């Protein structure tokens, strides 16, 4: 899903 | 429909230049013209030599003016190379005889038409480009058209956009000439090229409505165009750039890309250049299309780089990351720096608009956008520096639709 796309980029690529 | 009023239509058909509209017009070619085997079928004119090109068009004397009363149009596709703002004056289209009818010329930032009704009597009208807004010279694509009526308006439109209006007051009619000669004549006191395609003339007046009509017909708005107006390709060299920031060329500090201020306007050749490649599309012709799904590599020192998205040393912003260029497989790529390209063009510049892609599909996450922000990249330590770098917004990104900010734009490298 999208909302989990978002939740992956925010622990991937975000401090944190 | 338009086309009823339409008297010549010179067009390039099977490497062979005509008159399509029906009414058979003569179209004698000589010296250097060079036919365009794929689209637009453009024909290419230069100012070099003594063997330049020269495309002459006799019409029939007769039939032409039968529906003609008071009023005409001309409407053409034109690309001038190397148009600086101080360019010496050239006649590019001329049809007057014995001091009667009309020609287009260009001098400076002008393109001018000019009607004579005598070697007394003649009026102009001009469209003038914007100087700071093309500093390297307008070299692109733009479509012209010219409506006179003899009791009313001389009138010229740039992109479908009205530029001028005036009243025809001086010239009280027009003998015209039966030819129309293409060539580029320097006027009596460093070369250019032209390139033409479908040069129409019309037997009325058109209206604002019809224009627009026409000058959308003669395009394929699916295809994403480079920075000239020529069709995107993949597998070629661009220098991208942001139209906000047109004094800005592409580097490189650690994992980021960095926007570095430009040495001249002289063209665009500095910095890094990317590729554009291909994952999805509807068709496979080498053309980049609306709706496509598409990465970047870029060389830098030896080494070939994708752009993709980082973990920057501190945050930038709510929803904000940045993009870099990373050695990274082809998995990565299509997870975090595959895009979505939609064509966006103005009057001001041919551009799209890059939205990032779930998985290397045509689900959207966010928008390449750009701007300024202080942080880290490759040996920085002590202090955080304030970059210039491409940034995506995810997720929540409504107000930077309509944003200038996230229009980007492809110039050749060549």
């Amino acid at each position: 899903s999208q909302e989990d796309m978002f939740a992956k980029l925010k622990d991937k690529f975000f401090n944190e | 429909s338009i086309n009823d009023s339409k008297i010549l239509s010179l067009q390039n058909k099977k490497n062979t230049l005509m008159d399509t509209s029906g009414y058979n017009a003569e179209v004698r070619v000589e010296g250097n013209v060079q036919l365009n085997p794929i689209f637009p079928f453009d024909f290419k004119l230069g100012s070099s030599g003594d063997d330049r090109g020269k495309v002459i068009v006799t019409q029939n004397e007769n039939i032409v003016y039968n529906a003609m009363y008071e009023s005409f149009s001309i409407s053409f596709w034109i690309r001038i190379n190397k148009w600086v703002s101080n360019l010496p004056g050239y006649t590019i289209i001329d049809s007057v005889k014995n001091n009667s009818g009309w020609s287009i010329g260009i001098i400076s930032n002008f393109l001018v038409f000019t009607l004579k009704q005598n070697e007394n009597s003649e009026q102009d009208i001009n469209f003038s480009y914007d100087i700071s807004k093309n500093a390297a010279g307008y070299n692109k694509w733009f479509f012209v058209t010219i409506t006179t009526n003899m009791m009313g308006n001389m009138m010229i439109y740039i992109n479908g956009k009205l530029i001028d209006t005036i009243k025809v007051k001086e010239l009280t009619g027009i003998n015209f000439s039966k030819t129309i000669t293409f060539q580029m004549n320097k006027i009596p006191n460093d070369n250019i090229n032209m390139w033409i395609r479908d040069f129409y003339i019309f037997a009325k007046e058109l209206d604002d409505k019809d224009i627009n009509i026409l000058f959308n017909s003669l395009q394929y708005t699916n295809v994403v165009k480079d920075y000239w107006g020529n069709d995107l390709r993949y597998d070629k060299e661009y220098y991208m750039i942001n139209v906000n920031y047109m004094n800005r060329y592409m580097s490189k500090k650690g994992n980021g890309i960095v926007f570095n201020t430009r040495k001249n306007n002289n063209d665009f050749n500095e910095g890094y250049k990317i590729i554009i490649k291909r994952i999805r599309g509807n068709t496979n012709d080498t053309r980049v299309r609306g709706e496509n799904v598409l990465y970047f590599n870029t060389t830098i020192d030896n080494k070939q780089y994708s752009l993709g998205m980082y973990k920057p040393s501190r945050n930038l912003g709510t929803d904000l990351v940045p993009l870099g260029a990373l050695d990274q497989p082809m998995d990565e790529i299509r997870k975090y720096g595959s895009f979505i390209i939609q064509p966006c063009n103005t009057f001001d510049y041919y551009a799209s608009q890059l939205f990032l892609s779930s998985n290397a599909t045509t689900n959207r996450l966010g928008i390449l956008s750009i701007g300024s922000y202080s942080f880290k990249l490759g040996d920085d330590y002590w202090f955080n520096h304030e970059y210039l770098i491409p940034v995506i917004k995810i997720e929540h990104y409504a107000s930077l639709l309509e944003s200038t900010s996230t229009h980007w734009v492809f110039v050749p490298a060549s």
